């Protein structure tokens, strides 16, 4: 019962029950 | 998704972030223009839905059509796009500058330079969408417990990263188990009406076959399976940006006689216009408190 994104990853951003406002790849920390 | 499929397909290995109302809706602008072949083949993404300048909470977005200061278009095709176009010079200098700093305003300074290079003084027109969002997490990650974690950029590559974390909640999880590997995906709601739903494959490398199977359908199915869930949380809180031309990916999704001179925008204007690129730029920022995006694509 532990959910860890220590690795890649797909992110999204929504409405509730809407559109999908977003929609990414988490494949490196890119220390911007 | 199957854009997101597409660009993400191309750059493996590399973060992606993109906004699919803000490209639907340009192409949407795109298609109401068109005509012949180009429309019905530019029909497979149009929206009239987010393809306006509104807000709902936390989410914000804006259109702007610019066509050649010498161009005459057509009555009908304008009255779709209504308030948002424009005529403007485009071998004009300035003008590349004016319209960065709309979309530099619009977006609290987050997508400045929407447009590099100098405008080519040959562009029949330039089609715009501009979205923000910005909401607070409904629960805000412990700031007490947001220390470094490893990250495994590849099962070889370590990277440490700072990790947001909150334990002691529910949320709505889910393990599903598919043919092309395992993975959970949990519901992070921001307060409003908006959530952030995270995708994290079961194994340490199982991303790929997971990504090329996200469609709207699956995304749609495995977000009903999510039930209310007692688990510990770890994202990391991260920020980045990007920069992306469609054109190659639209193109292998079908629209061939939409980009160049193929194209048919004759429902736009009497003069023949043409679109050679399409542009997206991007950022967000996650951190134990709330999250900000933005995006702006531009059909040079």
């Amino acid at each position: 019962n532990e959910f860890s994104a220590d690795h890649p990853f797909i992110y999204v951003i929504r409405h509730v029950d809407g559109k999908i406002l977003f929609v990414g790849r988490y494949s490196s920390p890119t220390t911007n | 998704m199957d854009i997101f499929r597409e660009i993400a397909s191309s750059m493996k290995g590399e973060n992606v972030f993109i906004s699919p109302p803000s490209i639907s809706s340009v192409l949407t602008i795109l298609y109401y223009g068109a005509n012949g072949s180009t429309a019905e083949q530019l029909s497979k993404y149009v929206e009239k839905e987010a393809d306006k300048n509104k807000d709902d909470i936390s989410f914000k977005s804006m259109n702007k059509v610019y066509g050649r200061y010498s161009a005459v278009f057509k009555d009908s095709f304008l009255r779709k796009i209504g308030d948002n176009f424009q005529t403007v010079d485009f071998t004009d200098s300035r003008t590349v500058d004016a319209i960065n700093k709309s979309v530099d305003i619009f977006t609290e300074g987050k997508i400045n330079p929407l447009l590099d290079e100098p405008l080519s003084p040959d562009t029949s027109l330039l089609a715009i969408s501009a979205v923000y969002f910005k909401a607070k997490w409904l629960m805000p990650f412990e700031k007490e417990f947001t220390s470094d974690y490893p990250f495994y950029v590849s099962p070889t590559e370590m990277v440490d990263v700072s990790m947001m974390s909150m334990y002691g909640e529910a949320f709505n999880h889910a393990s599903v188990k598919e043919s092309f590997g395992n993975f959970s995906i949990i519901e992070l709601p921001y307060v409003g009406d908006t959530s952030m739903v995270v995708i994290l494959p079961d194994n340490i490398d199982g991303l790929e076959s997971i990504e090329q199977n996200l469609t709207d359908t699956n995304f749609k199915k495995w977000s009903d399976s999510m039930d209310a869930m007692f688990i510990d949380v770890h994202i990391p809180k991260f920020k980045v940006t990007g920069s992306y031309n469609l054109v190659d990916a639209l193109v292998k999704l079908g629209l061939t006689e939409v980009f160049g001179s193929t194209g048919d925008y004759s429902n736009m204007s009497n003069s023949d216009v043409s679109v050679d690129a399409m542009i997206h730029k991007t950022y967000i920022d996650v951190n134990e408190e709330y999250t900000e995006a933005a995006a702006a694509t531009s059909a040079l």
